[PDB]
């Protein structure tokens, strides 16, 4: 039983603090991995980690330690999409492979930019059709944008642009910001924009709801579009960056649309890994310190665990690992090609990898209605399919337009 | 001298003929050359010496990223970073400093991003960044009595947030922004909804490539003339422009260009005890097989900021102390990298590119206006930012009309 070395980011804090659920659920997967007798016999696969902070500068650091200290990892596994893209773009010159099981940064589908990236997570343009349906369901034709300047929101932003195109929609005003949303929305409430994608992480949403409360940028004639990733107690954390108070900040989010993707299997069905979707739950559940509702990454933790199954099977079809070295294409090319065929059922469904869009067809929508989420619907973009549950609800029992129409 | 000791400084720039940009670092190489042949003729740093070590990031993400992690690895112990020319690259290393406490000096990064002192805390810069440009609009505004702007910014990072910094410099300045527009690929737009508001002041913040765009879009819709005037970023390469070329032409014609002044007008003795005449001829001397580089200048007042940087740093009568402190540097000595960071952050010397000063880690320096007269970008004024005031050249800004247009 060789050792065979896994190099790890995990984002404990930062944009997107996955790493407190994805980590346990890694060493979940692991430990049922090794204790397989009929995957990887002759080998041993072991974690050396370190927490990313969500932060390039910092995840810097640690792949420097891990590249130039023993022992020769077969495998980097970033979580956050700014540290995926600075790790997967600077892999090749160490011919390892990159897997991902948190970054959703449309960019990555670049397999020219990125040679050796694979990720379990689904891509950001995921949620665009999505986007599209319900602006048709709402009759709306005119939207606006804002977006903090990550990579994973600018190349979101550029395939909605191509879908609305599409569907005949028009973005008709886009703002931008790295850390100070002030400007960008002053601006959107001088334009009169009504219906506005808003893509950022959870900090800077706090940020920008704060401008939003200031500029009366929220009521029933605006209608706010996020990423669901949040916390869903998200506008209600003190935050020293902002003056706003809770209950000011509760009444600019309230009836803001969501989207987020369905990672767990909803059917009763037992994956590779011999578990249900629902006793996964149980299981992560039991290793974690706090409730479900208070670990990041809680929602992503099944696409962790199936990243160290389809990992664990492509090792296997390859069977030579402690051979393994830097400037060696061989092994590389040959896992490569294993990853590039996966083909299993794991706890997030069936784990296929094709560069551009990452597989599952569904996502959930929800709204904030009295400060609380409420599901209100799902999209298949594959099959078209919008389940909605009639459940949203709007200030005088509609949604509004996106614009005036009345100046003759 | 055998016994001198070196205090050893990792140059990062692109180097190769085999890429584009490699012209730069190879066309600093003799202002670099020059300073460093003064300051050891002059034994300023006595009984040691600067060690610059040169390292090729190749303008190149993957490759930038490991050269940086090979010069750490098997180079010399590195007390700071000069360096660092392409922005991708820049940002790379100048946010993860901190991981091997270093301090950098960036002799050709303008993009405005750097200038976060939360994400680069221990990155500092020679050149005026293109941030720099609005505090110089804002007096060229004053001066030609423009209080009505429209703004047209391509929806890119590097643009947003030069945008998003006029906001706070014209504010308690008496200008209104009447009209702001944003861009991703189609300038056209946004033109046609600047001319219906009836904006006669532009103020452009977008690439060479759109710029084309936008001076067309500007000749469909009759905004130019002696009605309108464009301030647009002066970097562009000469002659970017070579709609049919004679439209283009007709739209471009007075159009005012804002960038960063290659060299100091002023006939003052440097640092050095030269002109920035008699440097700019010795600099022309020195170079052999390359084309002269725009930021020469930038870079041979850095290795001055470098080199009174490391005097600062060994000014205590705890010598034997802090030589030793520098001798055992080995990148995890928190203590010397505040010490360097506060010496540089003193800086504070007359250089061939103005007075040499740091706010923030931001240069404050010398904008030059340009004016495109019949395909030709004519100098018409100097802004200095430590004095805050504007020199407009005598017999060389015109206007296509009678008197400078009016902003209403
Ligand atoms: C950096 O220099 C500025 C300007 O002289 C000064 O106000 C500031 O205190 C310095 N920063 C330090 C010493 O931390
Ligand atoms: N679902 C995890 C993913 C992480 C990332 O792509 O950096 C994510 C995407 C977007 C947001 Cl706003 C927060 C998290």
């Amino acid at each position: 039983r060789r050792a065979v070395y896994i190099g790890a980011l995990f984002p404990m804090s930062g944009g997107w603090p996955g790493g407190q659920a994805c980590q346990p659920a890694v060493e979940m997967a692991l430990e049922d991995v090794n204790s397989r007798r009929d995957i990887l016999p002759d080998y041993e696969l072991k974690l050396i980690h370190h927490d990313s902070k969500c932060d390039p500068g910092q995840a810097t650091k640690y792949l420097y330690e891990l590249l130039y200290n023993d022992p020769i990892k077969i495998i980097l596994m970033p979580g956050c999409s700014s540290v995926s893209t600075l790790v997967a773009e600077a892999a090749r010159m160490w011919n390892l492979i990159v897997l991902s099981y948190g970054s959703s940064s449309p960019a990555l589908s670049n397999r020219q930019r990125f040679p050796t990236f694979f990720r379990t997570h689904p891509s950001a343009t995921l949620h665009n059709p999505t986007r599209v349906k319900l602006f048709e369901k709402w009759g709306w034709k005119k939207i606006a944008t804002i977006q903090q300047t990550t990579e994973v929101f600018t190349s979101t932003l550029d395939d909605l642009e191509e879908r609305v195109k599409e569907a005949g929609i028009e973005i008709t005003f886009r703002q931008s910001f790295f850390s100070d949303p002030a400007v960008p929305v002053k601006n959107l409430k001088r334009q009169d924009a009504r219906i506005i994608v808003g893509l950022f992480y959870e900090t800077e949403a706090r940020k920008v709801f704060c401008e939003v409360y200031k500029e009366r940028l929220f009521g029933k004639k605006y209608v706010w579009f996020l990423i669901g990733w949040y916390a869903d107690n998200w506008f209600k954390i003190y935050d020293p960056s902002i003056n706003c108070t809770v209950d000011e900040m509760t009444e600019a989010v309230e009836g803001h649309i969501t989207t987020e993707i369905v990672m767990l299997n909803p059917a009763n069905t037992r994956s590779i890994s011999n578990m249900t979707s629902q006793e996964f739950v149980e299981k992560l559940t039991k290793r974690l310190k706090r409730h479900p509702e208070e670990t990041g990454g809680f929602q992503e933790a099944p696409l962790a665990y199936d990243a160290i199954w389809a990992l664990a099977l492509a090792l296997n079809k390859t069977s030579r690992l402690e051979d393994f070295n830097y400037n060696n294409q061989t092994i590389t090319d040959q896992i490569y090609r294993a990853m590039n065929s996966s083909s299993f059922e794991g706890v997030s469904g069936h784990v296929v990898f094709d560069a551009s869009g990452s597989r599952m067809a569904w996502t959930l929508i929800e709204q904030l209605q009295g400060g609380s989420y409420k599901k209100i619907g799902y999209y298949d973009s594959t099959k078209d399919d919008l389940s909605w549950s009639k459940t949203d609800k709007w200030i005088g029992g509609s949604p509004p337009a996106d614009d005036y129409k009345d100046d003759d | 001298p055998p016994s001198s000791p070196p205090l050893s400084i990792m140059g990062l720039m692109p180097l190769t003929k085999e890429v584009a940009k490699g012209s730069i670092g190879r066309g600093v190489l003799p202002a670099v050359e020059l300073a460093i042949e003064q300051i050891r003729n002059e034994s300023l740093l006595r009984p040691y010496f600067l060690d610059l070590r040169l390292y090729d990031t190749e303008c190149d993400n993957a490759k930038g990223l490991k050269a940086f992690y090979d010069a750490i690895k098997y180079g010399p112990n590195h007390l700071m970073v000069f360096g660092g020319v392409c922005p991708s690259v820049t940002s790379i290393i100048a946010e993860s400093l901190q991981g091997w406490n270093l301090v950098q000096l960036s002799f050709a990064a303008t993009t405005p991003v750097l200038a976060d002192k939360k994400k680069y805390p221990y990155f500092f810069r020679t050149v005026p960044s293109d941030n720099a440009v609005n505090p110089a609009i804002l007096k060229l505004l004053k001066h030609y009595q423009w209080k009505r702007v429209g703004t047209l910014t391509q929806d890119v990072q590097r643009f947003s947030e030069v945008r998003n910094d006029l906001t706070g410099v014209l504010y308690g300045e008496d200008i209104e922004i009447s009209d702001t527009e944003s861009f991703s690929n189609d300038p056209c737009t946004s033109v046609k909804k600047l001319k219906g508001n009836d904006v006669r002041i532009i103020l452009g913040q977008f690439d060479q490539n759109m710029a084309a765009k936008v001076f067309c879009c500007a000749y469909e819709e009759n905004m130019y003339g002696s009605k309108y005037q464009w301030i647009i970023p002066g970097w562009y390469e000469p002659s970017w422009w070579e709609c049919l070329r004679k439209n283009l032409l007709a739209a471009m014609e007075g159009y005012i260009g804002v960038d960063f002044e290659p060299l100091s007008s002023k006939q003052i003795k440097t640092i050095s005890g030269k002109t920035p005449q008699q440097y700019e001829r010795e600099y022309n001397n020195k170079r052999s097989g390359v084309g002269p580089s725009k930021f020469h200048g930038y870079a041979y007042d850095g290795i001055w900021v470098i080199a009174k940087t490391l005097q600062r740093a060994m000014e205590t009568l705890h010598a034997s102390s802090r030589h030793q402190r520098i001798q055992d540097f080995n990148y995890t000595d928190h203590t010397l990298g505040r010490i360097i960071l506060n010496a540089m952050n003193e800086t504070n010397f007359f250089g061939v590119t103005g007075q040499v000063v740091f706010r923030n880690g931001e240069r404050m320096g010398t904008i030059k206006f340009t004016q495109f007269q019949d395909s030709r970008e004519v100098k018409v004024g100097e802004y200095n930012a430590v004095a805050d005031t504007l020199e407009i050249i005598n017999d060389t800004i015109r206007f296509q009309g009678s008197e400078p247009p009016k902003d209403d």
